[PDB]
């Protein structure tokens, strides 16, 4: 009948693995053409980052699962640019099943490019020309955001949207230990707004209701309290006692305790809160849950839902005195902003679209990665193919002075680098073979580095005045994580499938 | 369309049938094996390069497959890595065997002369076997090093290698009660240099959500030990409430009246109730894996609970320290200092993630090679030149004996060549060259040159400090020639279905 | 039947589509099976001559590009592709619904809008208005296209500069001539005054001749009068002693008892050469031709003043210098393989034709595709103003004139996308002396870099190519 | 337009790999059992492509590209069909990759005279007045043969053949065209010798004398004719009666009666030569070599057709083979001498076709006068010196000149694997040792293994190389150009 093995199978997998990359590869760059994404349900949605594209994609090869489980492994490296990994990969895969065809064996293809990859990250910090005293550096940040919101008319309100991402990156700015945590989480989308108004609020609003439907809202203390108290004529005026009951044994334990803004998450009766409020203290029913250390972090609490370890330094907190209608044809939300600083900081976003959150969340968070990549590991390299280039070049430079059969590894290795600068000039509408070797003879006659390919179709091809800048974890993260995948890839062989009755 | 049921196709089928699960685990041969994968059907891919993590997650459908994958199941018992030279030895032996038996020669014939050469061999390597212990490797360790030395070797982690080749004969030696693979654990550290890694004197494991509860414990405390407890912690309709509110009280003052440091539990603790189970007023534990299990209980010795307030000896008992240190960042669990010390968990302190899979292929065997080291003194060489030794053996006494086992005996020879010829092949050098020019110094200089993995050239292993044991080598050629003379002397499948 | 008419006109303006240009990329004329061995070539206007043509309404474009070879020689191919790509543009038309009729007219009104819109730019070159050489060496070059003797391309420009004052009567093409032999290359043309036959009595007969009045011979009891016709045959050359000629034009056969009487009676006669030489024979030396020689006695002969025949390098190298009209200025190369024999003089004959245009009237416009351009944008300036269907119709009659620069720089390997489109958005403003250069492949000033072309080639291409494609489409059946 | 071009990509690269095999002198011999009962058992690959059922062009014109480089240089036939489709199959990455065919075109252009000029300074030049090279390339090319016996007893008879005429042909380089060959049955293979002037083989016997100092020649073609045609006859006779001519050639072109007894005896009475049916190719230099006129017209002879002579005897050369050889002529003897006499065939025809051999190799000497360490050597220095320029080079030729050089490599690899040894390991320690080391380090198929073939002895003139690289790139270059067909003239 038929049994796929051997030689052959490590021919099936990489058109099969390439043709992923193939997918992905169009992708690359500002000016890539950026993609649906239709679930089985029937949803739609459009996105340019790559990373989702793979994830929510459902692919039937294993080696394809095995592209995206690594590539979801580098997403927490790096998210940006996890695109160019999956195109490394095809390319190095093409390379390989050309060394292949001239009889190399596939563990020697895989350490000769791996040795490859040992030229390749410290030539890359040879031409590392980075301006190590980004720290304070809010002038050049705009440059820092402006090429993550280049794609869109963003740029036209980045004189709010990059000032937002300064400002947040100065919030978020642990000085000695440089992070992101899950409790710094940077959104507040307000899906309906317009451009301006993503704008600069360190605080809490949430859809949750209000205590009263015409209270003053003006809760300026921070006695503020959130529950984990539920609801949990005889039997009515049982539990109507029960009910003036827990107004003058819950409100009365919190005028022992200062848990005042009772911000129940279940059932209650309104009325307790309204002689609440005739009393002049608010106290809203039925809130969500997990919202208490965004509330909390408003002065540098934390976690309080508790009856009565709510103390006057555990309140639920609050960020900064500003009134504005949250609703304004919405029910006007929740003002968790009076008193002090959010450490666990969150901003204000009213993006209409959903490309215009999906992007100010995540590459706000590849800001988050490369301006922590600021003051992590300060060293930036000039992109836009530049890096590859300057790199394929010693990556064949150190294929000379080498005397093995793996330097057909190292030749095969760097023109594989290639694909990057091409697929951005192929993405970008240009020649993609003319422009990248126009560029690269331009760096053999120019010794600056920073020679790339014009992607935003500006002046030049000099990647300094256009500030097209990423950051050297993030470029030596991207070519060692596609190293050791390509490496895992022709390691692996003979895909016995399970179930697949072999006969 | 072929059928198959007869007696010469009967050996045929079964022959073939051995030669295609022989396939199905003939790359993974040697340290730097191919990969395979597989999955489970569900979507549970499994990447390996293990013979028997392979053969068990694998398929066996055929009657001989079975009768040899039997053997292959015994061979792991031992000590694990080897099953595969054994499966791949006693498939060459069958292929070998293969044109004397179809041209019309006995199979118990072949059988007798398998026997015979096992027997010559199993003599001619006791011979050979030299034993290095007194030569400074326990006392004077460094030698011993030497071949701790030989995992990762001219590497760029060799200078690391060298702190875990220190480490794992520390590994090894402060703990030799027959150690195991279960007592010295590896534990992943993102972030930091290689060098940077560790080997402690207890166990180590990152802390979740469902894991443990919260920091600022008796880190340094004087014998700080477990509530090993079986049930949950976490959180009529008037009439129930007050009940739940009771249990609350009466298992936070079990944490008062049985003094228990940190209880531990298959079950969830609550870290988004971090405080709310730090006003359990102690530290606890939840959700447990069997090693910490084990190494806290046969190592520690926390003792195991029953009920609301269960008070036992041993959940503040004899260990030595607690610690709860940001390794590499993150916060561990360490319930350390074991009073019963089988247990030294490797902290692997290093930047890349695909690293463990480095660490997990050439410590894994290190901790092997090192315990056995110590275990066995009487080595040999490795390599492929103890079977090329041994087929140069059974060469000689193949044309030194008349009659028909003549043939066989060769056949038993050249049967043993494609355990080097698999290893380079597996390296990626030419087999014909590494073997030709290997066998020629090997049958006019000498006997332990063997094939080199690094630079694919004929070394000498023996003085590369590559030791095989002799028992190990002893169990494996028996298992081969025994698995040979099985699926030989097999004729007739006789099957009687239900319908 | 009337989309397969354009199928099949469009097949044969394909196969000169990429032949276009002089860097056209040859086709293969394999054959019938019997010695078809192999044939690459980058003249389509052979390609075409050795297509079996099987569509009928295609064999009316092949000959409209037969009317265009005889013309002027190269143009052929400019016609076949224009008339196609006009027939392309023409079905897209068709298929939204407008009468073939209207698009008819609207080729009618808008050729003529063309037509003038060349002669805005006639410029005139100075070898005819200042007498330079190098502007008209210009047109002799880029009619030389697709080809190899740029060597004596000199000696080519030559010829065309001693026919302004040898070789035209009015702009005569007849006083030209091109032989050649095999072995050696480019550098072996020169100044020769005839064909190439010797001397035939032998060593005997000498060099130098004194007069050759020239003409045709006729030829050289059953047996007796056998004999009675071998002494009638023997009376003419009685009868051509008392002439005094001291050569003869021999078309008919000769063995050797009328040859050795001709030449003791001092008559060289020159065995049946091909009829073209002939007519340079007839009056540029002025010999004439008959069937019979009976009646020239003295006085009905030909009148020539000097024949001579050497025998210079490996060749039969005779120089028939010294006759009466000395214009028949020929070419003897010895070149290379046996193409260049139709070849050299074939496409002397298409150099020195459109430079026998320029003696007539030496006005051209910009070449490399420049002056399709201009005529694109002249008759879309003219498709802005008319109302009607028909101003579709002189949309598309601008697009096929897109498509002749665009083609030019295909087959240059060039891109041809951009820069064609980057030229016709700068002809608009940056105005006619722009253009496409193919050698470098960019846009700069053609008459700065002298890529020209003459006049009486570009407006027998523009008007002939829409005279093509107004018979075919208003062809529907059969 | 692409989807015909990969067709002529595909039938160039199946009609140069098939031959591919047979590259080197341990290439293989074939068997193919196509066309009509055709045994095919021999190593060199030119007969082997004259064999070739061909139905493609492109695949046509590498068979073509061989008999070109029979022509030019009569070695490296077939290297330049591995060559070309090595080339040719290097040119499929380029136009998928989306070079057009003309930039792919004149970039194989640029890197063929690059490779050219490379090649041509790190070469060895050799000198007419030595004479000692002449005798190493015979070494290396007369010798392992059956004429291995035989090279001291031909190779400097045609050194000396050169020495004798040291012809101005080509910048006075060494024509087909020294002193006329011949060749013989019978007799041994030391009976060769170097003549001055032309010799006829064929068999007169003339008991008069035609042995004559003044001898004349007349080139009378015309034979007899049956009748009256027996008083034409009488009538030719009596003109060769008034000519005087002894030595006189005689052909059948007209009919097959050439000298019947009414002619036969009419010049035994005065004692002429005759001999039938002289060879068709040889006749016209037979003409160039006398003067006579080659005239089948009896009444075109004249005084200045006698063909001048100063010895011609039907001499019993070698003790019995009945030569007529003849000295004195306007210009004696055209083509190159060596008399292949031998009592055995294989001694007649392979004496003969190494002397070809080696007219062909003197004649690669010192058309170019230099000479190159073979063997794979100058294909590695090419690939390595173009790789370099490639690597200086602009634009999109950057990658085609580098495909140039790749497909450079398939003639040491096929010496690397035609004798053994791994082709793409050996290829590398090539390159890497020519790379710090020398140009002459080559892979020695005569001893097989890789060392200094300059010290090993495999050399060959620079010419051969040269040429075939320019005739494989024009090939190429050619059919990458080559986009369309169409059938039915």
């Amino acid at each position: 009948k038929s049994r796929l093995m051997g030689l052959e199978a490590l021919k099936s997998h990489i058109m099969a693995a390439k043709a992923v990359a193939n997918t992905m590869r169009t992708s690359l760059g500002p000016n890539g053409l950026d993609k649906m994404m239709v679930d089985k349900d029937g949803d739609v949605t459009v996105t340019n980052d790559g990373a989702t594209i793979l994830s929510m994609m459902d692919v039937d090869h294993q080696i394809a699962k095995l592209m995206v489980e690594l590539s979801k492994s580098q997403d927490d490296e790096i998210g940006d640019g996890t695109t160019g990994v999956v195109v490394l990969a095809g390319a190095l895969l093409e390379e390989a099943e050309q060394l292949l065809d001239r009889g190399i064996h596939p563990i020697r293809i895989a350490d000769g490019y791996e040795q490859a990859a040992r030229v390749a990250i410290e030539h890359l910090d040879k031409i590392s020309d980075s301006v190590l005293v980004d720290i304070k550096d809010t002038e050049p940040l705009i440059q820092t955001a402006k090429t993550t919101l280049g794609s869109k008319v963003v740029n036209s309100c980045h004189r709010q949207m990059a000032e937002i991402a300064v400002n947040a990156v100065l919030t978020v700015a642990d000085m000695e230990r440089r992070d992101v945590d899950f409790e710094l989480i940077k959104v507040e989308g307000k899906v309906g707004g317009r451009l301006e108004d993503t704008k600069l609020i360190k605080g809490v609003i949430v859809d949750k209701d209000f205590s009263h439907p015409q209270m003053p809202k003006k809760v300026e203390d921070a006695k503020i309290a959130i529950l984990t108290c539920p609801f949990e004529v005889e039997d009515y005026k049982a539990l109507q006692k029960y009910e003036k009951e827990k107004f003058e044994e819950m409100i009365q334990q919190i005028k022992e305790t200062g848990a005042n803004l009772a911000i129940c998450q279940w059932g209650f009766d309104d009325e307790a809160n309204h002689l609440l409020l005739q009393n002049n203290l608010p106290a809203v029913r039925w809130v969500g849950g997990p919202e208490i250390e965004l509330i909390a972090i408003a002065t540098g609490g934390r976690i309080v839902p508790r009856f009565s370890e709510l103390t006057a330094e555990k309140l639920g907190f609050a960020g900064l005195v500003q009134e504005i209608s949250f609703g304004t044809t919405k029910d006007k939300m929740l003002v968790i902003e009076q008193c002090k600083n959010s450490r666990a900081v969150t901003i204000f976003i009213r993006g209409g679209n959903k490309m215009i959150i999906e992007e100010a969340k995540r590459s706000l968070h590849d800001a988050l990665c490369v301006i922590r990549n600021l003051i992590r590991d300060n060293r930036v390299v000039y992109g836009g193919g530049a890096a590859e280039i300057s790199c394929a070049l010693a990556v064949s430079q150190e294929a000379d002075k080498c005397p093995t059969l793996e330097q057909y590894a190292m030749r095969a290795f760097a023109d594989a680098l290639e694909v990057i600068p091409m697929a951005l000039s192929e993405n970008s509408g240009m020649n993609p073979i003319q422009t990248m070797t126009e560029v690269r003879a331009r760096q053999v006659k120019e010794m600056n580095p920073a020679l790339g390919i014009d992607c935003l179709h500006k002046g030049t091809n000099d990647m300094k005045q256009q500030h097209v800048i990423e950051t050297l974890i993030g470029k030596k993260q991207q070519i060692s994580l596609a190293t050791q995948m390509v490496r895992m890839i022709l390691k692996i062989d003979d895909i016995r499938k399970p179930g697949e009755s072999e006969e | 369309g072929t059928d198959s049921s007869q007696g010469i196709p009967q050996l045929v089928s079964n022959i073939s049938a051995c030669q295609v699960i022989a396939e199905a685990v003939r790359t993974t041969l040697g340290p730097r094996g191919m990969d395979k994968l597989i999955v489970d059907g569900r979507g549970k891919a499994t990447i390996s390069n293990d013979g028997a993590t392979i053969l068990k997650l694998l398929d066996v459908v055929h009657p001989a497959a079975k009768t040899l994958v039997d053997i292959a199941k015994s061979q792991d018992a031992e000590v694990g890595d080897g099953t595969t030279s054994v499966t791949l030895l006693a498939a060459e032996f069958l292929k070998q065997v293969k044109p004397y038996v179809e041209e019309g020669l006995h199979p118990q014939i072949i059988i007798r002369a398998f026997r015979t050469a096992t027997q010559l061999a199993v003599n001619k390597i006791k011979e050979i076997a030299v034993t290095v212990k007194k030569a400074d490797k326990v006392e004077q360790r460094k030698l011993l090093e030497k071949c701790a030395m030989t995992a990762l070797s001219s590497k760029l982690i060799s200078q690391q290698k060298a702190f875990f080749a220190k480490m794992v004969v520390d590994a090894v030696m402060m703990l030799d009660d027959l150690l195991q693979l279960k007592m010295i654990g590896i534990k992943k550290v993102q972030g930091g240099a290689l060098e940077d890694s560790q080997l402690v004197a207890g166990v180590a494991f990152k802390k979740t959500f469902s894991y443990a509860g919260f920091e600022m414990q008796p880190k340094k405390y004087h014998n700080p030990k477990i509530a090993l407890l079986n049930v949950e912690l976490e959180l009529d309709y008037q009439a129930i409430v007050d009940a739940e509110w009771n249990i609350l009280y009466d298992k936070l003052e079990k944490i008062h009246h049985s003094g228990a440091k940190v209880v531990l539990s298959k079950l969830p603790i609550g870290d988004v109730a971090t405080q709310y189970f730090a006003d359990r007023d102690m530290f606890c534990a939840g959700r447990v894996p069997e090693e910490d299990l084990k190494r806290t209980m046969m190592a520690c010795g926390g003792s195991i609970q029953t009920s609301v307030n269960a008070l036992s000896a041993d959940v503040l008992g004899r260990c030595q320290v607690f610690e709860e240190t940001q390794i590499g960042g993150e916060r561990y669990n360490f319930f350390t200092g074991c009073p019963k010390a089988k247990t030294c968990t490797f902290i692997l302190r290093g930047g890349a993630e695909q690293f463990m899979e480095e660490t997990e292929r050439s410590l894994h065997d290190a901790i092997m090679i090192v315990r056995r080291a110590i275990k066995n003194d009487s080595v040999v060489a490795g390599g492929g030149a103890i079977e090329m030794e041994l087929s140069k053996y059974l060469r000689d006494y193949s044309r030194t004996i008349p009659g028909k086992q003549q043939l066989l005996i060769g056949a038993y020879a050249k049967a043993l060549e494609i355990i080097p010829r698999q290893l380079c092949d597996n390296a990626g050098f030419d087999a014909t060259n590494i073997l030709n020019k290997l066998r020629a110094r090997h049958a006019q200089g000498g006997t332990w040159y063997g094939v080199d993995i690094n630079n694919e050239d004929i070394a000498d292993n023996f003085e590369a400090f590559v030791w095989e044991p002799a028992m190990v080598r002893i169990n494996a050629l028996t298992a081969a020639s025994e698995a040979a003379c099985l699926i030989v002397s097999v004729d007739e499948t006789i099957k009687n279905p239900r319908s | 039947a009337r989309l397969t008419s354009f199928i099949g006109a469009i097949a044969i303006g394909d196969l000169v589509k990429s032949t276009l240009g002089p860097k056209g990329m040859d086709k293969i004329l394999l054959s019938s099976g019997r010695d078809a061995s192999l044939m690459v070539t980058n003249d389509g206007a052979t390609i075409l001559k050795n297509i079996g043509v099987d569509n009928p309404a295609a064999k009316v474009l092949v000959d409209m590009s037969r009317v265009q070879d005889d013309e002027v020689g190269d143009g052929t191919t400019s016609v076949t592709v224009l008339a196609a790509e006009l027939l392309r543009e023409a079905e897209s038309l068709i298929a939204k619904k407008i009468h073939p009729q209207t698009i008819i007219a609207g080729w009618r009104e808008a050729t003529k809008a063309a037509r003038e819109a060349l002669l805005s730019s006639a410029v005139d070159h100075g070898s005819d208005e200042v007498k330079f050489r190098q502007d008209l060496m210009n047109i002799a070059g880029t009619t030389l296209s697709s080809k190899l003797l740029t060597h004596h391309k000199d000696h080519f420009t030559k010829l065309a500069v001693e026919a302004v004052l040898r070789l035209k009567g009015s702009g005569n093409l007849e006083a030209i001539h091109i032989i050649k032999k095999l072995g050696g290359s480019l550098a072996d043309s020169y100044l020769d005054e005839g064909f190439l036959l010797d001397k035939k009595i032998g060593v005997n007969q000498p060099k130098r001749i004194e007069n050759a009045k020239i003409l045709i011979a006729n030829t050289g009891k059953v047996a007796e009068i056998e004999h009675a016709e071998k002494e009638k045959m023997k009376e003419k050359v009685e009868r051509i002693l008392k002439h005094g000629i001291n050569c003869f034009i021999n078309r008919q056969l000769i063995y050797n008892y009328p040859e050795q009487l001709f030449g003791a009676a001092g008559v060289m006669a020159i065995e049946h050469a091909d009829f073209a030489g002939v007519e340079r024979l007839a009056l540029v030396t002025g010999g004439e031709i008959a069937s019979t020689f009976d009646h020239p006695e003295l006085v009905k002969l030909g009148s020539c003043k000097l024949i001579e025949e050497v025998m210079i390098g490996e060749d039969k190298l005779i120089h028939f210098s010294g006759v009466a009209l000395g214009e028949a200025c020929t070419i003897v190369l010895r070149g290379a393989t046996q193409q260049i024999l139709d070849e050299a003089e074939r496409s002397l004959h298409d150099a020195l034709c459109v430079l026998a245009q320029t003696v007539k009237d030496s006005r051209t416009v910009y070449g490399g595709g420049c002056s399709e351009m201009l005529m694109a944008h002249a008759v879309t300036q003219l498709a802005n103003r008319t109302p009607g269907k028909e101003a579709v119709a002189m949309e598309s009659y601008a697009k096929a004139l897109r498509m002749l620069p665009t083609i030019i720089a295909d087959n240059a390997g060039y891109d041809s996308a951009d820069l064609v489109a980057q030229l016709r958005a700068a002809h608009s403003e940056g105005n006619t002396t722009a253009g496409l250069d193919m050698r470098e492949g960019t846009i700069g000033d053609m008459a700065i870099l002298g890529i020209t072309e003459s006049f009486q080639v570009k407006r027998q291409v523009l008007l002939s190519a829409a005279e093509a494609a107004e018979v075919i489409l208003r062809v529907d059946n059969i | 337009p692409a989807q015909i071009r990969f067709s002529n990509i595909s039938a160039a690269k199946a009609v140069a790999d098939a031959i591919r095999t047979s590259l080197g002198p341990k290439g293989m011999d074939k068997m193919i059992q196509d066309g009509k009962g055709d045994v095919t058992i021999t190593n060199d690959g030119a007969t082997i492509l004259k064999q070739m059922q061909v139905l493609h062009p492109a695949a046509r014109m590498l068979v073509e590209l061989s008999k070109a480089q029979d022509i030019e240089a009569g070695d490296g036939t077939t290297s330049v069909v591995i060559i070309a489709g090595s080339l040719l199959d290097s040119c499929t990455k380029l136009l998928q990759k989306g070079i057009h065919p003309t930039i792919i075109s004149e970039s194989f252009q640029k890197a063929l005279e690059k490779g050219i000029e490379i090649l041509t300074d790190m070469s060895r030049p050799v000198e007419l007045s030595d004479r000692e090279t002449l005798l190493n390339s015979a070494t290396t090319s007369l010798n392992s043969k059956v004429v291995s016996q035989y090279s001291s007893l031909l190779s400097p008879m045609s050194v000396n053949a050169v020495m004798k005429v040291i012809d101005p042909a080509t910048a006075t380089s060494v024509d087909l065209r020294d002193i006329k060959i011949v060749k013989k049955l019978g007799g041994t293979i030391d009976d060769c010798e170097l003549v001055e002037g032309l010799v006829l083989t064929q068999k007169v016997s003339n008991s008069g004398i035609t042995r004559v100092e003044k001898a004349k020649i007349g080139l009378i073609q015309f034979c007899l004719s049956a009748p009256e045609e027996r008083a034409y006859i009488l009538n030719l006779v009596k003109q060769i009666k008034k000519t005087g001519c002894n030595v006189l050639l005689i052909q059948k072109s007209i009919l097959r009666d050439a000298l019947s007894d009414l002619a036969l005896h009419f010049l035994n009475k005065m004692k002429i030569m005759v001999i039938k049916d002289i060879e068709r190719e040889d006749i016209e230099f037979i003409c160039k070599t006398i003067g006579t006129k080659p005239v089948a017209h009896i009444d075109q002879f004249t005084a200045d057709m006698l063909g001048s002579a100063e010895l011609a005897e039907e001499v019993n050369l070698n003790g019995s083979g009945k030569l007529l050889k003849i000295t004195g002529c306007a210009s004696p003897g055209k083509t190159v001498t060596i008399v292949v006499r031998g009592s055995n065939k294989l001694v007649i025809e392979e004496a003969e076709r190494s002397i070809h051999d080696a007219l062909c190799v003197i004649r690669c000497l010192v058309k170019k006068r230099a000479l190159i360490a073979g063997g794979g050597a100058p294909e590695i220095e090419l690939a390595l010196r173009l790789t370099e320029y490639s690597r200086t080079l602009s634009g999109m030729e950057s990658y085609c000149v580098r495909a140039f050089a790749d497909a450079m490599e398939v003639i040491p690899s096929t010496l690397a694997e035609n004798a053994g040894l791994n082709p793409i390991s050996t290829v590398t320690e090539l390159r890497n040792r020519h790379a710090q080391g020398e140009k002459t380090a080559g892979i020695n198929v005569r001893k097989g293994g890789i060392s200094n073939i300059l010290e090993e002895l495999v050399v060959q003139p620079l010419l051969v190389s040269v040429s075939a690289l320019t005739l494989a790139t024009e090939t190429v270059r050619s059919i990458l150009k080559i986009d369309d067909v169409v059938n039915t003239r």
